[PDB]
RNA sequence: AAUAUGAAUUAAUGCGAAGUUGAAAUACAGUUACCGUAGGGGAACCUGCGGUGGGCUUAUAAAUAUCUUAAAUAUUCUUACA
RNA sequence: GGAUUAAAACUAGAGUAGCGAAACGGAUUCGAUACCCGUGUAGUUCUAGUAGUAAACUAUGAAUACAAUUAUUUAUAUAUAUAUAUAUAAAUAAUAAAUGAAAAUGAAAGUAUUCCACCUGAAGAGUACGUUAGCAAUAAUGAAACUCAAAACAAUAGACGG
RNA sequence: GAGCGUUAAUCAUAAUGGUUUAAAGGAUCCGUAGAAUGAAUUAUAUAUUAUAAUUUAGAGUUAAUAAAAUUAAUUAAAGAAUU
């Protein structure tokens, strides 16, 4: 449901793709396990400190 | 499991092990910089980003990446 | 088909109207003597007194044309003209005699479409 | 033989439907030529000899010994989610044969429905032999010959 | 949705598009030609900026069917010359534009 | 399920929006999907290896390779059947993966069944930092266990101080069996020397078991007679 | 493409080619003509036991 | 071929047609009283008074 | 119906040019040369190839051995001049196409790049090592010169020790090898990828296109191409530690830094009164063994062009080379041993050095007469389809590893800074790794940083002065 | 002998209105319908023999489940430790 | 063109328990030329023939090339630390894609090629007439006129169901 | 529009078709004609055809080895039950 409205509105999306799923169904596929909660805890760990970085040099060029 | 392979997966697939398929990694490592440059870029430009996970135990770690 | 059975014969229909006035022997319009004048009956859902009337046309073929207009002076032994045209409430009704040609007279007090019913002009 | 042509277009057009980068065709002089014309119009990214498991690495001479084995492997192309060798179908056909004039293939070429051939489209190629040779219709047009005219490519 | 457009006038080449029992033949036309098509279609080409274009529909002429047939086959049956040069890796001339330029 | 085409192109669909005036203002990703386009070719992909033991996929062994006679006694001069049917499928199978350490792996476990019984965690630490000489079977960071002998044995061969396998095997086992001996002996040890310097236990293995097993008989009692009492009234029918 | 489609067998390959198929067909027929034998001498130690009187 | 230059002339010997600026310049000679007007072949056919 | 010494292929909107002599180690003769030469200039002229791509048939044993000298070497023997001088000029037009291309080039230096090779990387923005690469410039030992431009590169990408190109001196000089990593560490490699995902990057370079309005030729789609290459890059070895330790890089620093008149005997001065650590000491005479079995002429006039086209624009430089190269094959004045060395080298397998006869010490004017172009034999590049020179790379900065001269001039605006701060190794990091676009998380970005304020900076308090 | 015409004479069928005698079909249509064939009956239809599903795939449990440091230790953890 | 071709039917000679058109009776019913019951002839059986028809159905002609998966059996082969494991085919089941009016088809009802049969609104009609074949019942071939603007399929929501 | 209407006619207006379920797969297979269709390489010719030579991937023949006991025709037997 979240996948096809998000193709619906326009939405780039990020997700796991695990053996058995479809990857044409979003724009930046990661093929990977999504069954163990080590393995999405480990690839969304690294997704949320990337964002971190944008952030932190977002507010940075705002100071300077 | 080889059983409930999806075909459409193939050109991720290194092998199959112990009756399930195993994930060509150094294509995930490039698949997920690439992904992870698109969280920086978004973030850096103030969009708004939205993690989504509805399995059991993934709160607590989409609570802390939000 | 394949292209050999089209080669012996297999193909398209042809789209072509038939003749519904097959009496006439192609021709515009023939003349006949009225046999007997009579009054038929409408097929459902119509109710009404249709004037018909029995015809020998001048090539032997027997019809049945409708009278159209109100009111007529056709009787057995008349001189009437038929053309195509079936009555399409009257089954077997299939052709039309024409007003104001042989014996049979125009419309009569005829004032609109006078020439579908040889009613002259007025001075 | 126009036969295995023509099993050589629907198969090119079963790959493309699924997206197979790599697949094989049989080994003959007429399918060689076929598959090298694609090649050079930009419709496969590759054309190796090899034999029924896969494409030669290093070059392996054909002989009566190994010819029933032998296959022609081509690289079918893709860009923005679009197969890039969409269609494939045959213009002289096993049981209807087309020979054209050098003057009617100009007509083919100009917007003119030559012997119920629909014209060459934006960006297709048709593709003609003469004298055992397969070669691009406005090739043929510039060297003055007559051929049949085999299969258009889109 | 945008829809390609050769020379923001007609469609690239010609269309052969079945949707469901509808089958659509479209036909590009040389400027100044018109729209001779089904009328549901003439509507269509109207909104979209279409202005030449000829074409028939065989079996199913259901009004609803050939809209939605039209705007698919206007979509998913054209390719702009740009779009197969690059998959190609070739360069498609348009000849009528090169006879009138400098 | 159908390829698709709308979640990869909402740049391009975004772009129309932008150009037409749809949509005034440009999302703030519009940039960042632009300078990293996604990968739209979804196609299948043949493969010419077996990464896991290096077997060629797809060569064909023509009959000039085969000039000398069969186990049989026969001469091949002409192709048979199966070198005759196309092999496009094993190009894009996902290989099985094969090991030669799997086949020592079970026979290591049929000859040691209780071996099994010690729990073994399969949750990775971290394997990148498995600094492990081969040498000798004890290692700083992992257990002694089962794969202690397999890498020993692997160690062996690659070099090349034994050629059999089964004899670098043998080797490698009786270094287990020493080192095992070791342990047995130390555990021991130090429960009786602990006793004998006052230290007190409250339940023991066995005192665990007991206590363990007279729960579960304590309930199969109360069942046992309630079942032969409803077992006297039905029969008495 | 410049590359010929077909190299016909030398004379010499022909030669040799006929030589391993006559051999072929020859092995089998002699393996196969040992084996009758073979079970002719296996009914023989047992025709003792066979009645014909 | 993707480096093949085409231009106006070749396009012009594609479609079987004098060069569009050819036209422009034969069309500009047309005038009574403009450069190039000439008519002289057809004074080839023989006449009796 | 031989196999073509070149191979052209189309990858996608990409056009991959791959070098086809692998018993030859990829070797260049005139007939590659001109070959790429020649497609170079038409895809130039194409609007459906986004960027090249340079790669080897024969990796990972070589990308390309070196340019084919010993076939120039018989030249010389048979006095076929013209054939060298049309060698060179196809080797150095091609050079100096690659440098002012247009379009991003990819090179994919799997396996040796020695010589010739370095000609085809070093002028490209984009050139990704693997730990296969080889790179070297063994010319000292055949009486060549540092050439494909190697005197105008070397002093201007390398990040370590050359503030006054002492380190490509040492390079061009010493003909010292490097490999992988040591190599993308140094500014030899922009790029660190290993060979294993080559494959996949090709498709994905390939399958990447200028977005909207954008032609290939813009510094937006060159940002592209270096985030796509980036995305396959992995973290190096846990075990590995740079080749070369601060004191030997005290070493190079110190006793290669000459003057504008300098000479090779006041490097052989340092190198033989050089005085510090017992591995610097030991480490300086390595030096002099080796620059002591190079060409004595080959030496000085390696100097002399790194001396000349540090501080001049591509093309004269490039220019330069092919001056120096004729001057060289035709040997005028005797003073250079080039073809009787490649004969004892190459033609003939001779591991022992060529015993060298010209040992004396060239004038400056004997110099600048092998380096300029003689007005009886007229020779000039060929015209490619950029026809521009400058005296920077346009790309080279911003895609590869910082040189040691832009992280002092971070740290002494830092420091003259009306915020009054202090300079901390950390924010030195911090502004290389995680604030510049086009270098964030750029491999081995805080090691060599940390290798800089190591040995180039002065901790006093919590700030860094500037040694 | 053929063709055409009329013809004593005689056969089949459509439509129209419009009741009559039954209730054959559509639901398990109140006897599953229909196909081929045979016999019988005011009429639909009934009966025998085989065939078909365009009717029963409409298909949905004889239930029973286990032991290691429950926490001064897991549960906390915000780029830290190493 | 040829051959074979269920059940019924027919021509001869045997057989005839049971079953069972018809017929004659008993019931049921307002009536019951029926459904149920009895007595039960032809037939059902065998031998030698005639005839060539069935919802003779997968309501789906045959051949060839080709396309994404899974499960389950079967077969052949291979291996061994000997009972499994690995291969390649066939069948069946559920599917992707594709096709389709849809129901659905799924290796074809997909992508293609080759050859044959057949169709062109309903009703009249598989009738009339003629012809051919057969002991016969019949079988094959097979119209037109008149009349009408209908007629049909899949699916949808209801209503109804002894 | 000095014509207009009407009747009688001709052309155009969907095969850039269909046959499980709507008209339409022949009960089945064998096989003749086919002015139906149909492999590979090379060389000629007057050229998508012809001829010649050569080839084995379709289609066949004979063995060897393994497997299976069904389908026709005929003959000889058995069984439970029924009257
Ligand atoms: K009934
Ligand atoms: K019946
Ligand atoms: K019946
Ligand atoms: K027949
Ligand atoms: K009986
Ligand atoms: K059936
Ligand atoms: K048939
Ligand atoms: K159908
Ligand atoms: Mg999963
Ligand atoms: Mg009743
Ligand atoms: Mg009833
Ligand atoms: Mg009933
Ligand atoms: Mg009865
Ligand atoms: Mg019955
Ligand atoms: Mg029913
Ligand atoms: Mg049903
Ligand atoms: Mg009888
Ligand atoms: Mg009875
Ligand atoms: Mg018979
Ligand atoms: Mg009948
Ligand atoms: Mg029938
Ligand atoms: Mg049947
Ligand atoms: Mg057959
Ligand atoms: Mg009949
Ligand atoms: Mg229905
Ligand atoms: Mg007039
Ligand atoms: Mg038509
Ligand atoms: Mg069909
Ligand atoms: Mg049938
Ligand atoms: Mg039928
Ligand atoms: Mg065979």
């Amino acid at each position: 449901n979240a996948l096809l409205e998000a193709i619906k509105s326009r939405v780039p999306t990020i997700a796991i793709i695990d053996t058995d799923s479809e990857p044409s169904l979003v724009t930046y596929p990661i093929p990977g396990n999504d069954d163990s909660l080590r393995s999405v805890n480990f690839l969304l760990g690294v997704l949320a400190r990337a964002g971190q970085r944008g952030l932190q040099n977002r507010l940075a060029r705002n100071n300077e | 499991s080889t059983s409930l392979w999806r075909s459409s997966t193939q050109s991720y697939i290194y092998g199959e092990y112990k009756g399930i398929h195993i994930i060509d990694l150094n294509q995930t490592l490039s698949y997920l910089k690439r992904a992870a440059k698109v969280v920086e870029g978004v973030s850096e430009s103030g969009g708004i980003i939205l993690f989504l996970g509805t399995r059991q135990g993934q709160k607590r770690g989409l609570e802390e990446a939000a | 088909a394949t292209l050999n059975q089209i080669k012996r014969g297999s193909g398209p229909p042809r789209r072509k109207k038939i003749s519904t006035a097959p009496q006439l022997d192609q021709c515009p319009q023939r003349k006949g003597v009225v046999l007997r004048v009579m009054v038929l009956k409408p097929k459902k859902p119509n109710s009404a007194q249709r004037k018909a009337c029995r015809v020998r046309l001048t090539n032997g073929n027997v019809v049945s044309a409708y009278i159209p207009g109100e009111g007529h002076d056709a009787q057995e032994h008349s001189i009437v003209y038929v053309r195509g045209g079936r009555c399409q409430d009257l089954p077997g009704v299939k052709y039309h005699v024409i007003r104001g040609a042989g014996d049979l007279s125009g419309v009569v007090n005829r004032i609109s479409s006078r020439s579908k019913y040889g009613a002259k002009k007025p001075s | 033989s126009l036969v295995k042509l023509a099993n050589t277009c629907a198969h090119l057009q079963n790959c493309s439907k699924v997206r197979v980068a790599l697949t094989s065709i049989p080994y003959t002089k007429l399918q060689l030529q076929f598959a090298y014309n694609l090649y050079q119009q930009g419709f496969l990214s590759s054309l190796q000899k090899g034999s029924t498991m896969g494409p030669d690495k290093d070059f392996v001479e054909v002989t009566p010994d190994n010819i029933s084995t032998r296959r022609l492997w081509v690289g079918l192309k893709y860009r923005d989610n679009k197969p890039v060798l969409s269609s494939c179908k045959l213009i002289s056909k096993p049981n209807s044969r087309i020979h054209l004039p050098m003057e009617d293939m100009k007509k083919l070429c100009s917007g003119v429905t030559i012997r119920n051939i629909k014209p060459l489209q934006p960006g297709e190629l048709i593709l003609v032999r003469a004298h055992n040779n397969i070669m691009d219709i406005n090739e043929a047009i510039s060297k003055k010959l007559d051929g049949e005219v085999l299969c258009r490519v889109k | 949705k945008e829809i390609p457009r050769y020379e923001n006038r007609t469609i690239y080449g010609d269309i052969d598009f079945r949707y469901h029992g509808v089958k659509l033949h479209l036909r590009s036309a040389k400027p100044g030609f018109g729209l001779r098509v089904n009328h549901v279609i003439f509507e269509i080409c109207e909104c979209a900026g279409i202005k030449d274009l000829s074409g028939k529909v065989y079996k199913s002429r259901n009004d609803m069917n050939i809209a939605k047939g039209t705007i698919e086959a206007f979509t998913k049956a054209q390719k702009t010359l740009d779009e197969v040069a690059l998959g190609r890796g070739k360069k498609l001339v348009d000849v009528r534009k090169v006879y009138y330029s400098s | 399920m159908k390829i698709q085409t709308n979640a990869v192109n909402v740049l391009q669909r975004t772009s129309a929006y932008l150009k037409s005036g749809l949509l005034k203002e440009t999302p703030a990703w519009y940039n960042v999907v632009a300078s990293i386009p996604p990968s739209t070719k979804f196609t299948r992909e043949p493969r010419f290896k077996n990464p896991s033991n290096g077997h060629i996929i797809g060569k064909l062994v023509d009959v000039t390779e085969q000039p000398h006679a069969n186990n049989k006694g026969l001469y091949k001069t002409r192709p048979n059947s199966s070198d005759k049917r196309v092999g496009v499928k094993r190009l894009y199978r996902p290989p099985k993966l094969t090991y030669v350490e799997d086949r020592l792996r079970s026979l290591f476990y049929k000859q040691h069944p209780w071996e099994l019984s010690r729990p073994k965690i399969l949750v990775e630490n971290e394997i990148g930092d498995e600094n492990y000489d081969w040498s000798h079977m004890l290692q700083i960071g992992r257990p002694l266990d089962g794969e202690s002998v397999i890498q020993r044995t692997m160690y062996l061969i690659k070099t090349k101080q034994y050629g059999d396998m089964v004899e670098a095997y043998d080797h490698a086992r009786y270094e287990f069996y020493a080192l095992r001996m070791q342990e047995e002996t130390e555990q021991q040890v130090a429960l009786e020397e602990a006793e004998m310097f006052g230290s007190l236990f409250g339940v023991s293995a066995i005192e665990h078991g007991i206590q363990k097993e007279q729960e579960v008989l304590d309930v199969w009692e109360k069942k046992v007679v309630e079942e032969t009492e409803l077992m006297a009234a039905r029969t008495s029918n | 493409m410049s590359q010929p489609l077909l190299r016909n067998r030398s004379p010499e390959e022909s030669e040799l080619l006929k030589l391993k198929r006559n051999y072929n067909r020859s092995l089998l027929n002699f393996q196969a003509h040992k084996k009758k034998l073979n079970e002719l001498l296996n009914l023989y130690h047992v025709a003792n036991e066979f009645i014909v009187t | 071929a993707e480096s093949e230059p085409f231009g106006p002339v070749d396009a012009a010997h594609v479609l079987e047609l004098e060069p569009a600026v050819e036209t422009l310049r034969n069309l500009s000679t047309v005038g009574e009283h403009s450069s190039g007007h000439q008519q002289s072949t057809n004074k080839n056919t023989k006449v009796i008074y | 119906t031989d196999a073509p010494p070149v191979l052209f292929t189309v990858q996608d909107t990409a056009r991959v040019i791959t070098l086809n002599r692998p018993k030859k180690l990829n070797a260049l003769n005139a007939e590659m040369s001109e070959s790429m030469f020649k497609t170079l200039n038409e895809y130039a002229k194409s609007d459906t190839t986004n960027l090249v791509i340079l790669k080897s048939s024969n990796r990972p044993r070589s990308f390309c051995a070196g340019g084919d000298v010993a076939t120039v070497a018989i030249f010389n023997f048979n006095k076929e001049f013209a054939k060298s001088i049309k060698f060179f000029t196809d080797e150095y037009s091609l050079n100096f196409q690659i440098a002012t291309y247009l379009k991003p080039i990819v090179t994919f230096m799997d396996g040796i790049t020695m010589g010739g090779g370095v000609g085809l990387s070093i002028h490209t923005p984009f050139r990704i090592a693997t730990e296969n690469t080889k790179w070297a410039m063994p010319e000292m030992d055949i009486g060549f010169f540092p050439d494909v431009g190697s005197t105008f590169a070397l002093p201007r990408i390398v990040t370590l020790a050359n503030s006054n190109s002492q380190m490509a001196l040492y390079l061009c000089l010493t003909g010292e090898v490097v490999t992988g990593a040591d190599a993308y560490m140094l500014g030899l490699a922009s790029h660190y990828v290993s060979s294993e995902n080559l494959d996949a990057l090709q498709k994905r370079l390939g399958e990447i296109s200028p977005p909207f309005n954008n032609d290939p030729q813009s510094a937006y789609f060159f940002g592209m191409v270096n985030e796509s290459i980036d995305e396959f890059v992995s973290p190096l070895p846990k075990d590995y530690v740079f080749k070369y330790s601060n004191e030997k890089l005290n070493v190079i620093e110190a006793c290669f830094n000459l003057s504008k008149n300098g000479t090779i005997e006041d490097i052989m001065n340092n190198l033989r009164q050089y005085e510090g650590s017992a591995e610097g000491k030991a480490f300086a005479q390595e030096i002099k063994t080796k620059l002591l079995t190079k060409s004595p002429s080959s030496l000085q006039i390696a100097l002399r062009l790194v001396q000349e086209n540090s501080r001049d624009h591509i093309e004269s430089a490039i220019k330069r080379d092919l001056y120096t190269a004729a001057n060289m094959c035709m040997n005028q004045d005797s003073l250079v041993e080039f073809s009787e060395a490649t004969k004892h080298k190459l033609i003939d397998k001779q591991r022992v050095p060529y015993p060298w006869t010209k040992k004396e010490q060239l004038f400056v004017s004997q110099l600048t007469s092998i380096t300029s172009p003689k007005p009886s034999l007229p020779m000039s590049l060929l015209r490619n389809t950029s026809n521009v020179t400058w005296t920077q790379y346009p790309y080279h900065s911003k895609y590869q590893l910082p040189t040691e001269q832009e992280i002092a001039a971070y740290i002494e605006k830092r420091t003259n800074d009306d915020t009054g701060a202090k300079v901390t190794e950390r924010e030195v990091l911090n502004h290389f790794a995680n604030v510049i676009p086009s270098r964030r998380g750029k491999l081995g970005i805080q090691s060599l940083c940390k290798i800089v304020c190591e040995r180039k900076c002065e901790e006093v308090n919590d700030g860094l002065r500037w040694k």
